[PDB]
């Protein structure tokens, strides 16, 4: 399952939009639009859980990768909505903690629109290319090739791996 | 405009 959750200035969802066939089947009966992020993982997570896109007795991976652009403000200052970000970013990290209980591995990366752009172009989801983001600062040679056709298994795996092997 | 998450998953 690879989905997009736009989040809008109500730090509610706008739209849900899925990049893979089998997230539009995850999608397909729930309201994500007034929840929240973790709302949304939560509600992802758990139906890709039923529908076999996620294994509760194997060991998966999740990843969750929040790409903002704060070029709005509003009231009188932009701390207005650095406050709605501080608590995306709060209900973001409850979900992870939630999710990952059950012995899933869910982990957080952040990205810049600017990223969420170059995914899009490229017809992938921002988690898979935040893992890419990941090889970019660790200086590992990743291609949008790999990225596009591996497992996030195998993705947060070699990354994750790479800063544990010396 | 304010946030996109993506979620992935496999």
């Amino acid at each position: 399952p690879s989905i997009e959750l736009w989040i809008n200035y109500n730090n509610k969802i706008a739209e849900a939009k899925a990049l893979n066939g089998d997230a539009e089947t995850v999608l397909e009966g729930l309201e994500l639009k007034e929840k929240t992020v973790a709302e949304a993982v939560n509600e992802i997570v758990q139906k890709s859980m039923e529908l076999g896109f996620i294994s509760r007795e194997k060991e998966n991976i999740i990843l969750i990768s929040t790409a903002c652009d704060l070029k709005a403000g509003e009231g009188s200052e932009n701390k207005d909505v650095q406050n709605k970000i501080g608590q995306l970013f709060d209900d973001v990290n409850k979900a992870v903690s939630d999710l990952k209980n059950s012995g899933i591995t869910t982990r957080i990366l952040n990205l810049t629109l600017e990223e969420r752009e170059s995914s899009k172009e490229e017809n992938i989801s921002m988690g898979r290319y935040a893992v890419y983001l990941k090889a970019k600062e660790q200086n590992v040679n990743l291609t949008i090739d790999e990225i596009k056709d591996a497992d996030l298994l195998e993705l947060i795996a070699k990354l994750e791996h790479h800063h544990h092997h010396h | 405009m304010y946030a996109y998450v993506g979620i992935d998953i496999n």
